[PDB]
This record gives C-alpha cells, structure tokens and sequence, in this order.
C-alpha cells in the first residue's frame, strides 16, 4: 500500500 | 451541586451543574495491551490515556449504537470519570444521565443498578438526549435532530409536550461514517484496519471532511481538477492526500444507500418526523429545526439541510436551520440547566424510592 | 355596566352593556393535552389560548347541540370569560345571560346556581336568544331564523314574547355542516378526521362556502367549468382546491336528505312555523323574517331563502328576508340594548330573591 | 365465469366466482433489488416471489390505507395476477373489484380506466367491501366491522344496499399494528427496521399476538410471572421471547391513544356507527354484528368485542358477535356469490357504455 | 477462445476459455543474480526457470497482498506467460483478469493501461476472485472465503446480487504463514533466512503441516509423545524433524494474534461477513460456505471451520462447508466458465471504449 | 392522501 | 442489539 502495510 | 455526566458512543462529557462547558471530556474507550509485556504497568487504560498509548492497546468502545455492550468496561469509565477526572465523591452529589430514545428496556435498567449499589449516589435522573439539546438553545419548540457518534434521532417537541409517536431513530452516525471513510480510503491506497488506526481515520474525518451542497456537481469538479485535494500528515510522518473522499464520507448521511442501509437519509428522517406530527404544529417545527451532536459539525451541513428540506417541504413554508457553534456540548449544556432548575429537584429518583420498589421505577 | 355574556354553542360572546360590539369572542372549547409533557403546565386550555396550541390538544365542546355535556367544563369557560378575557369581577355589577329557545328548566336551574354561588353576581337575567335577535333589528314582531353552531330554532315571536307552540327545532346547524364538509372532502382526497383538523375545516367553510341560488344549474356549471374551484392554504403550507364542496355543504341546510335526516329544510321549517300561529298575524310574520346566527352568513342565503319560501308561501303573501350584516352578534347586540334600558331594573333577579 | 379480484392493502385475492376459496393468494408487494448484479435477473419481483427473495429487495406496498399510491406499480400486480397466477386472459371474462368506502373519487376512477384500456376487460364492477362480507355470512341486515391493513371500516347494512350516511372509516389497521409492534419490540432489545425485517414482525404478529379480555389484569399477570412468554424462531436461527408485547400490540385496536391518534377505538366506533341509524334498525344491527378481514383473526377478539360493546349498549338488549371461521376471505367469498348471483349480472359496466361516458361512470 | 489469466500473489494460472484446467501454471516470481558471471546468460529469470536455479537468484514477488508493487516485473511475467507458456499472440484473443476486492483503484487502472498499450488486446475484463469461484462450484448462493497467498476475502453472494457492504478483506494469507513458519522453525535450530531458502520453507508447508481439530489437546499430544513428529529432507540431503510446528503455522489463520495482527481469524471473519448481511439471507448463506485458494488446502481445515462456525452460529442452524477437491484452481475454473458464457460476451471492455474515455472505463 | 395522512 | 444490528 501507500499508508499502512508495505504494498 | 448535581453532577451531569453524559455518556456517549464516542466521547463522554462530565462536569458540574451551573457551568457552561463540560469540565472533563475524554474518549469513551477501554483498551488493554495485546503484545506481551517485557519490562516491569496497568491492566487497562481508559480515556485520553488510551489515546496516548493507542499504538499498543486494543481499543474497545463500551458503548455501541447507544447501547452498553460491555458493563464491565462501562463501570471502569464511570469509576475513572468520578475519581480521576472530576475527582469528586459520588456519594454526596446526584448524577444526571442521558440515554438515547427507543433504547432497550434493560439498558438504562442496569444504569440505575450501578449508580445505586456501586457508587451509592443519593439521587439520579435519566433524560433523553434530544430533550436536553433544546434546553441549551433556550427554545421551547422545535424538532431536535441529535446525530451523535452511535445513534442519530429526531425528537420533535412542541411547547414542551413531546410527541413520542413522531420519534424516529437511525443507526447511522459518526462511527459508521468513520468505518465508511476507511472503506473508501483504500481506493487511493491507504489501508487502515486496526482499531488503533481507526482513531487516525477519525482525526482525518474531523479536519478535512465536509458536506457538499451539490453532490453531483462536486463529484465532476473533483474529477476535473485538483483544487479539492488536501494533505494530511500521519502520526509517523507520512503525508497523504485525499480528494473526492472529503465530501463522499459525509454524503452517506443523506444517502445511506452507500452503506447498504435501507433507512432514509437524515434530511428525509427529519422531514418524515415532522410529517408524523400534526398539521397545526408543523408550522412551528419547520422554522425551529435544531441540530446537535459532534456529527453535525461538518462545514456546510446546515446549508445542505436547508436545501434538501426545502424541496420536500411546501414552498410556502419558511425553513430556518439553527446551528449553534457549541452544538457539540448541547446535550451537556442543556443538562446543566436542568440540574440547576428549582422545579427539577422534585424529580430526582431518591435512594429510598429505588430500594423500596426496584429498578421498575425508572422507565416511567 | 351589565355584562352581556352570550354562552352560545361554539362562539361565545362577552361585553359590557351599552356597547356596540362584543369585547371578547373566543371559541367555547376546553382542550386538554393528549401527548405527555417532557419539559416546561396549564392542565386545561380554554378559549383562544387552546386554539393557538390546538395541535396537541383534544378539543371537546362542553355544549353538544344545546345539551350541555360537562357542567364542570362550563364553569371553566365562564371563569375564563370574567377573569381572563374581560378581566372584571362580577361582584360589583350584574351579569346577563342568553338562553337557547325552548330549553328544559333543568338547564336553567343549574345555570342559576352557578352565577349566584360560584361567582356571586348581584343580579342575573336569563333571556331567550331568539327574542333578542329581533330586538337588535329594531322590530318587536316577526319570525327569527335562529341558526347557530348547535341547533336551529324557528321562533316567530310576537310583541317581544315567543310563542311556545310555534317553536320548531331543526337539528341542522353549523357543526353538522362542518362534519358533512369533511365527509364530502374525502372525495377529492383530503382527509380531516381528528379534532384538531376539524377547526381547519371550519375556517374553509367560513371563507369558501356559499349558497347557490339554483342547485341543479350550478352542478352543470361546476362540472363543465372549473371556475368555481378556489384554492385554500393549510397551516402546514399545503394548498387544496374545492370545486363543488363550496355550495354542496351549505346546500345541506335546504335538503337535509343529504345527511339522512327525514326532517325538512330550514326553508320548509320556516314555512311550517308560520302556519302554527293564528291567521290574523300571519301576514305580519311573513314580512318580518330576521335571520340570525353564524350559520346564515353563507352569501346568497337571503336570496335562496327568498326564492324557496316564496314558492311555498301563497302568492298573496309578501316575502321580505331581512338579513342584517351583524346577524352573528345580534344576540349580543340585542342584549346590550335590553340591559341598557332604564326599565331593566324591575325584573332583575337580585341576590335576595335567589 | 367472472374473475373476482379483491385487491387488498397487504394481500390480494383472485378467484373465479365458482369456488369458496380464492385460487391465488399472495402478498400485494413489489420488491426491487437494492444491490448490483455481479452474477452475470428480472428488474422487479411481484407477490410471493418477492417474499422468498425479500432479503435483497426493498419491498414497497402499492396500496396504503386503501388508496393506490403507485399506479405504475399496481399495473404490474394485476398483470402478475391475470397472466402469472390465474393464467387467464381478462379479455374474455368480466372482472369484479372491491374498494374501501369513503375513498377518494380519483382512486376508483383511475381503476376503471386501467382495466378498460390496458387490459380491455369486457365488463367491470366496483363493489363495497363490507357489503360483500355480509353476503358471505348469509345475512341481509348486519353491521360489518371490516379491518385489514389500511382500512378499518364499519358499514351498517339494513335489508341490503347499506346506509351511506352511517359509514365510519378509521385509518388504524393491521399495518399500524405491525409498525407499533416493532416500536415496542425494541423494548426487549430486538431491532427490526428494514422492510424485509417488517415481514418477520408480521409473522410474529400472526402467530403470537392475541387480544386480552382485560388489559389491566393481564398487565399485572405478565409482570408477576413468565407463563405468558412465548419463543419464536427467526429465519437466522436466533430465539426471541416476547411477553407483555403479545397482547399490547392488538390492544391498539381498542385504545388508539397508544399510537397517538385521537380516533376512537374499533369497539367504540362500531357503537357510534349503530347510533347513527334509525331507532328501530338498531335492534337488528346489534344482534348481527359480523367481523371480517384478517385483522379480526386474533384469538379472543370476538369475546373482547362482545364485552366492550355490551357495556356501551343498553343493558336491556343483547349483543351477538358473529365470528365466522372463514372471515379472512369473507370479502372475496361474497364477491364470488355476487358474481354468481343472477341479480348482479345486470350491474356489469360494459365496455360500450364506458366509451360514451368515461371512467367517471363507475361512481354510482 | 478468450484468454483467462489469473495473476496471484504466490502462483499465477493462465489457460484458455472452455477448458477445465489451466494450461500453464508457474510461480509468480522474478529473480536476478546477486553475483557476477565470470564464466561466458540472461539478466532476469521469471517463472519455473527461476525456481530451478533459485540457489543463485534473488526471488522477488511482484505481487504483495494482492497489489502490484513493481510494474516492471509485472510486464516480465505477462510477457513470459504469453510468449513462453501459452505461445499465443495476445493481439487476437481477449484477456480476462481477476483482482482482489477492496483493492486500490490505481492497481486495476494500470493493469488496464498495460494490455491496451503494450500487448494491444482487443478487449479485457476484470472480475472479483471470489465471484468467479462461485461459478466453478456451479452454485448461485453462498459466501466465498477465498484465501490465497497475499489476500483473504469473503464475498457473500445471494441469488446473484452480491452485497458490497458485507465484503471483508484480510491481509492474512499463505505468505504470512510462510514467514511465521520460518520464525517458529528457529526454536528447533533450523534457520532458513534467505529469500531463496524461503521456498524450501513453503515446500515444508505444502506437505507436512495441517490444521488441528482443537488446538489445546494437540499441544499436549505433541509434547507428550513423538507420534506427530515427521521427517523432511532438505534439497542438500540434510534431514530435519518438525513436531508441534505442524499444527502451529496453519493455526495462525484462526488466531492471528500469533503474528501480532489484531484482525480476527478466518472463522470469525467469515462469520462477521454473514452478520453484516440481512437476517433473511443468512439462512441460505450458512449452509453454502465455499472455500477456494491454495491456503484452504490444509488437511482438516474444512472440519475445523465447521466446528468453529457452529459455536458462533445458532445451535439450530445447519452449517455445511463445501470443499471441492479442485479448489486450488477454483478461481481460474470459474473464470473459464465466464469467458464461455454467452451473456458475458458483451460485458467486455472494447478498445474503442478505452480510447474515447481512458483508463477510468475499467471502474464500472 | 393529499391533505391529511400520507397516502 | 440481540436481534438485528450488532449491539
Ligand atoms: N468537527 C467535527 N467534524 C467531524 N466530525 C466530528 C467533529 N466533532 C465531532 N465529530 C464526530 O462526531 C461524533 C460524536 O461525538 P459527540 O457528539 O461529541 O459525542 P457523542 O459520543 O455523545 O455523540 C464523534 O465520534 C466524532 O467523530
Ligand atoms: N361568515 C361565516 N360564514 C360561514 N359560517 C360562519 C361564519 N361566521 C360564523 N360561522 C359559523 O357559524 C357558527 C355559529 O356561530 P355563532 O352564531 O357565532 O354562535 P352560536 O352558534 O352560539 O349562535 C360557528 O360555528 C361558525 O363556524
Ligand atoms: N391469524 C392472524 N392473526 C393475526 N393477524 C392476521 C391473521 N391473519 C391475517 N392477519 C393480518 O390481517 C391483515 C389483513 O389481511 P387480509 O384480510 O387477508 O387482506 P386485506 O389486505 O384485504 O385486509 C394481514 O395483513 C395480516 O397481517
Ligand atoms: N496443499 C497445500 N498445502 C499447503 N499450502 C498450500 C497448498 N497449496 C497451496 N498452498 C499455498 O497457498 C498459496 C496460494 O496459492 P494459490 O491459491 O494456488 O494461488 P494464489 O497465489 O492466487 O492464491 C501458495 O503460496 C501456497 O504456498
Ligand atoms: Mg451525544
Ligand atoms: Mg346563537
Ligand atoms: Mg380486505
Ligand atoms: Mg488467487
């Protein structure tokens, strides 16, 4: 992802 | 000096009778650690203390949709309110409580039990939140729409004589919008899933969200330019930008079909509540609409409510939306006036009245 | 001076003797709240105060149709008349009361003790409403078409004295027309059923209803042309239109068969009442027909009464329907003239005689 | 053979005038999906088909208080009745319909236009619902107290032909009782808000609600023991127990002040209606009181009706409440008899006379 | 025959429409050497070629949690899966894609741009992975708990109309289990760390570990004897023995607190999806649970799910877990059915439609 | 209805 | 709640 998580 | 504690779904406000603002306001949350401790504090953190250490605790709301779903956690908040925030003894002063309309009969029934055996309060009264909101404005007639954190209800009042058959309650409030905002935030790539991250979304909602006057026109505007995009900084330093989601999350109030709920919008609910009222009192209700609760603080909601009702209501009628700047604490401010009223001292549920009969006295 | 208090069914009128118009004219409704009160309380609202808050009240008329239902409610209105609307105490000055024609003395005896004991008025005089109607018209002979909100009385009085045998009572009044109006208002889709909405229908009746000279001719005009349609505005802002209800409700007075009553209309009842008197005075009664009461304010009713009675009456007789513009307050206006008389002191029912 | 289509507020019945039971009996609801279709169904479902799939539909009632509120929707149910349930072409057989008394003129007028233009029925007739009920009971003089979902009308009939000046219509019926039940079902903590959840409440009302002989002693009995509590199983599988709410909902028939309505109860309304008749006729009407409609199917309502009317009526004369076991379809059965009766065959409003006059000819 | 390419986090399946099994299946990894070639091949190896020589390459997963984190590697896999696996030019056959629900809009937007520009496919469609899995089962009503390598989503579907408000997505899948398994494998001394050594751990996961019927008794059983201990042979010839770790790594699916994630287990998530649905449709969803994806291939996961849901679900309810043997390729099989369905042959996105509007056409 | 009630 | 919703 962008914000939260990595992806 | 009667205590006026108004427990809400998101935040509970406590103070004193005769004042104009709540003395202590903190979120109504009880959180406990999930990760195992290593270095040698407390089992549970309640209030703003949970906010500071929210990165480790599992935040739980003891009140959901205006119904106390966990009486173990609820007792802690009241214990923390009296002995840590107000720092007063409940055994010497009465406590005024607020409850949502159309609540389960066993909800406030346990409320009477707790304050009468655990805190031993000399007296206690329970009043509808919408009724107290009209007290703060000083009015005597109007349809009070109280959109809180868990429950949104409209209780019309005409010359003091309320109309219970015209009371409409909706299970759509700020918490549902918070859950909807993080659902649509994943469209741009931001994923908030933990209950700790929910507070981050709630902070985003309280700062950048607003109600658009024309949803259809604004949607095209946001997709044709970048004027509506705003930048917000996460607690870890990340900077995120949100566009059309600013007016999409608050739009669920007027179009609950976004959430998949069959209930009508807040504009329709207010109009439908007035229709249930009689024809003679409809005139004094259109010009005296009163808003309350934190959810009704979106910039431009008052103007939108004026426009939506105007189409539904007859063109002859003059609709005036009352949106006081202090409507966040309208329930408490009205509650403070009630506790200080001389005529109200006769309606306190005394300790003698409770134990002789039981919790059956409440619900009167 | 004396108080001309007319406790009429529906509209009650009060004032001072020697005046031209009643000072206080407020409805005779004792309303009570039905929904509970959560915040503030005036357990009973009486008169104009009840009308303002009529949305959340159950308006009960203490007088059904001449037959007083609650004698406790009557004292409430009389208490409201003196202390609230007039702000005067009947202790210093006597009061004058008006009486519906041909009423049982049981109604009068209860009325006597209330003024003399509850209010302690020094003197009081009960007078027939129909007799006073002609007094305000300046003639002591003729027939009075007393048609109020409750009960229609046809009293052809003579030398200021009513004829007991010639009095004919027709249970066809403004309230029955009001019930009939909302009964036929449901045809167009407007449904007024509660007591609060009844007052709304009455305002429509007083402002839009009129008597058609020819009923059959107007039916063709009403169906062919919607010119008779007129718009009225509800308190909530809604607008409604009535096409033929304007002259179908007042037409019930002349054709009671619309409401299932076997009795004849006011025009036929007027003709019947005249024949019950002696022939020698019949010509005098035909010339002097004075209408009274708020029911007879439908425009064109004098022409309709002139046309209907003329056909019924013989051609030799001459018909003159005297319709003063102040017929609603004629009962009160006549009472002011009677009380202002210097000779009125003789028949005063003083405290000693009680 | 002639069709007898008795469209009702909640349930509509269609037959063939040659039977004692309607051929097709389905709820008069049309539901439309409230979600999108990703499984690449019809646009709308009508009748019992919508009931089975009511979870994913927003059920809408085309009739409210005996008034067709959605003519486009009603043009579908009749299309569904003739072509899907009865499977008979209307163009060959005449159609009989029933309309509630004291209805707006435009409601019945538009009924005539649709059948003579859209369906092209050879003949049509609109009969008063109450008059048909009496013929089902084999009586020619009796006050029919019919109660359904929208209309609770008491039409006194004397040697037939009814008495128009004494017809009383009250807008408190089964649908109001259903809505009142969910308002008081939140007392115990059960929340039924959506339209799909409303039908579940209707099943609860039909299987567990009954009329109490004496409301005061039944309230105390239910508050001192648990013998009056019954368990019902929801479609999801949760078990819910209702106590005093079993007889509180049907009590709204006799005490409309519970819903905040100034109208008198059905027991007093019937008493008032008889008083509007002639003195001699009042002897026959009291002894031939006939109930009808599905609302009057509560256990013990007939016995309660007798007790209430007896107190109001003079003690010197008797009260007889007739409660036929087939009163749910009493309106249709009378229509079946009337259509097979020789006299009514001359009352068929033929097509040719319709074109020369128009839809206004139905009013007679 | 329209191409049906399903790009997964761990493994991607590509084939042809109308067939029953994928034509070519290879792991979705792109690897490049971390050393220099002194001896006198290719810069990057993708697919099964990378797995064979994985001792030198650095395997990188282009898909993480169902989101394309590296579009350069995505172009390599698609270029390889068309010209080296299927041996078909993509300029003649339309291509169908599967994407996880609640994904960022940019993820499926750039998927649209690549094939319309780089491969120039005549048309393409993107469908939900859970929706396609129901097609393979041949059913039309059920909750598809699709657990894969990067994402785990449950999409309730009832009679065609899928509920979007009840769709739950979890970042708890096979890759998290693989990382967890190598973390607990260090307790026995085995220290698989490198990304090339991770694939060895996955092979252990795909052969030995299983889901226990109950966790508590198995912990005592494995710690009291050696019956559950199993031997595995490493590629280099070393032999390792793993005991209680067999039922600990898959246990993280039902107890995500082991990984530090606060999200509920797969049994609670699939139960929470049912509750968000309406009460009426819950009956047909309890008995039609469908499992899919490679994560749901553990021996005994179906029995464990049935036991866990039964405790949460009402006792009277009949819970049935459908676990077809081919559920590893359930998503692709459903996709092959869609591309052959006649009605779907017009739902595709034509090249002309893309040109006039742009990448935004895909979101509808 | 039109005036009074809903229908 | 008990029946309907969550609470
Ligand atoms: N300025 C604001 N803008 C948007 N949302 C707000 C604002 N202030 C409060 N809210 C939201 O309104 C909800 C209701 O809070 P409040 O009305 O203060 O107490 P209660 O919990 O009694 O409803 C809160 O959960 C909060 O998220
Ligand atoms: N201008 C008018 N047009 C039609 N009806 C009227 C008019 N004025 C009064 N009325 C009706 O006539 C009725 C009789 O009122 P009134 O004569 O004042 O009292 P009472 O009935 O006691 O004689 C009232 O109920 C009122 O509704
Ligand atoms: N056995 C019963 N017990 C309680 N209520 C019932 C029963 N049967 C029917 N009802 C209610 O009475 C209503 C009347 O329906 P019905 O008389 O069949 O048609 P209509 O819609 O013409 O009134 C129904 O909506 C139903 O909810
Ligand atoms: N029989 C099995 N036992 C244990 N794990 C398995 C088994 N089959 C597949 N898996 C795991 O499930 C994950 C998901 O693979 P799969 O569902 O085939 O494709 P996708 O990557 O689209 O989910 C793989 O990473 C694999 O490690
Ligand atoms: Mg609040
Ligand atoms: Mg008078
Ligand atoms: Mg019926
Ligand atoms: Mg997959």
């Amino acid at each position: 992802w962008x914000a939260x998580c990595p992806a | 000096a009667a205590l006026v504690v108004d427990n809400g779904s998101g935040m509970c406000k406590a103070g004193f009778a005769g004042d104009d603002a709540p003395r202590a306001v903190f979120p109504s949350i009880v959180g406990r650690p999930r990760h195992q401790g290593v270095m040698v504090q407390k089992d549970s953190y309640v209030g703003d203390e949970a906010q500071s250490k929210r990165g480790i605790l599992t935040l739980k709301y003891p009140i959901e949709h205006g119904i106390v779903t966990n009486w173990d956690d609820m007792e802690k908040i009241w214990h923390h309110t009296f002995y840590n925030e107000l720092r007063v003894a409940p055994e010497e002063h009465p406590v005024l409580l607020t409850e949502a309309p159309l609540n389960p009969k066993a909800n406030r029934e346990k409320m009477t039990q707790i304050m009468f055996e655990t805190f031993n309060t000399p007296a206690m009264y329970v009043a509808i939140q919408a009724v107290l909101s009209l007290y703060a404005s000083g009015r005597t007639t109007g349809i009070v729409m109280d959109s809180g954190d868990g429950v949104t209800h409209t209780v019309p009042i005409y010359e003091g004589y309320a109309l219970p058959h015209a009371i409409l309650r909706l299970d759509l409030a700020g918490r549902d919008l918070t859950d909807y905002l993080m659902k649509i935030l994943t469209e741009r790539g931001y994923s908030f899933t933990t209950t700790a991250e929910r507070e981050i979304v709630r902070d985003i909602k309280e700062k950048l969200c607003y109600v658009a006057l024309d949803f259809e026109q604004e949607m095209a505007t946001a997709a044709s330019s970048s004027s509506l995009e705003k930048s917000y900084e996460l607690p870890d330093g990340q900077v995120i930008t949100i566009g059309n989601e600013r007016f999409r999350c608050p739009e669920a109030l007027f179009q609950p079909s976004f959430l998949g709920m069959e209930s009508c919008g807040i504009h329709e609910t207010t109009f439908n509540s007035i229709m249930k009222c009689d024809v003679d009192i409809r005139k004094d209700l259109y010009a005296n609409t009163v808003l309350s609760g934190g959810t009704t603080m979106y910039p431009g909601i008052a103007d939108r409510m004026q426009k939506e009702i105007t189409a539904l209501a007859p063109s002859t009628m003059k609709i005036k939306i009352i949106a006081p700047p202090e409507r966040k604490y309208s329930v408490w401010i009205g509650g403070s006036i009630l506790a200080s009223l001389s005529t109200f001292q006769q309606m306190w549920i005394s300790k003698q009245e409770y134990d002789e009969s039981g919790p059956s006295i409440v619900h009167r």
